[PDB]
């Protein structure tokens, strides 16, 4: 899980 | 002929319409922007989603700021008469009212403004979809147990995240909100409204996702995604033969 | 017993939730803000409207900054738990996020907070309405010729205006969104989603409205209204017996 | 007809  | 009702946009039309995919994954190193891993999936789940409800499906990939402005301008100016909506799909960085081509933000106002209804005539009165990938904002979702129309009418964001949040991506799966997005349209896009549709897409995105990470500030965080209607009508992607 | 769907937010409780109705017409001299005239029009109109939808309808006027903020935080201190939904409604001049009290403004951030899933407890996953007729900034539409849940879920904004723009009220009838607003409400509310009902108020005020104005710049514009959805279930206002 |  990464943020954009 | 008997009683007519006109609730719903006119889907008839020989064509549905483009459905323009901007796909940016690799930045300018100049930036410091991170590569968006997972955003392919996404973007290859649209294609198909979008190509099974008969648009015209155009991908583009790492485009500059310059380049988005550019092709947004060349689309609005393609004549759109024999086409029942438009819709345009951002996957990239963002902030609140910003989306990043690879070297540098674009106003997503300044990409609208060129499909008002008075700006591009042969979509006027016609729905014009904008889904997007983006955040919103730095914030995170720590969650709780359980004769004339208007130039602003007839667009529709799909936002996938609130205002002020950051939206959730997944290296290997894609982001929350475009995977769940393309899971109700393939099962719900011959049977619901799309505010019907959007409505499950939160649902989804509210209750099955949550954000694990080694970093105690990001980890087990929540994503609900926002729906911003102008519509003037009920939006069937079917139409009655 | 047989196959269960929960795509609709029970509405069946004992009570179907409260209406607070915020009417500011005369504000303080001091912030040379504008008098309302035709918003006890707007509140006369939605009291009726929300009071044959069964909900506990409150009507406040002409209230400070401080006096929303204390009735707002007092409000979701009560006990909603038989209660089915909330419903705020703001009449009130305003800009981008914010609302005036009669002396100075509020945040719509501040007022909303208080009902997050995780600060209101008996409201957690239940439907919360706020209702806006205020303006949004000075902007003007010419028109054209034709286990967790997130904290920010279950919540509806329903705007009078598109984000920038200004709100129109007539000073005899009452504020456009809020006239076609409780007339679809009374034709509609027994028969349509709650979105569904949303977007033909959208199209009366988009098709059924234009401002008149002896001053050039105010003359002949139009206005659409924007919906903002975060909720997670179709939201009727009827159920089965 | 008046603005908010
Ligand atoms: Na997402
Ligand atoms: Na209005």
């Amino acid at each position: 899980d990464e943020v954009d | 002929s008997g009683i007519s009702l006109d609730n719903s946009y006119k889907m008839d039309y020989p064509e549905m319409g483009l459905c323009i995919i901007i796909n940016n994954k690799n930045f300018h190193k100049s930036t410091g922007m991170t590569s968006r891993s997972g955003t392919d999936v996404d973007a290859a789940n649209l294609r198909e989603t979008f190509r099974n409800l008969k648009y015209e499906v155009r991908n583009k990939n790492d485009l500059t700021r310059e380049e988005i402005v550019e092709l947004m301008r060349d689309v609005s100016k393609e004549d759109h008469s024999k086409r029942s909506s438009f819709v345009c799909v951002l996957l990239s960085h963002g902030e609140e009212g910003i989306i990043f081509g690879t070297n540098g933000p674009v106003d997503l106002k300044k990409i609208t403004n060129f499909f008002r209804g008075d700006r591009c005539r042969s979509l006027t009165g016609k729905p014009k979809l904008f889904i997007i990938q983006a955040c919103r904002g730095t914030e995170l979702d720590c969650g709780i147990e359980t004769h004339k129309i208007p130039v602003e009418a007839d667009f529709l964001y799909a936002y996938s995240t609130a205002p002020g949040y950051y939206s959730w991506r997944n290296s290997k799966d894609g982001s929350w909100f475009i995977q769940s997005l393309c899971a109700m349209l393939k099962q719900y896009a011959d049977k619901l409204e799309f505010m019907h549709i959007l409505t499950r897409v939160n649902r989804k995105v509210a209750t099955e996702f949550e954000s694990f990470s080694f970093d105690a500030t990001f980890h087990a965080k929540k994503q609900i995604p926002c729906i911003i209607s102008m519509l003037t009508k009920e939006l069937y992607f079917y139409h009655l033969h």
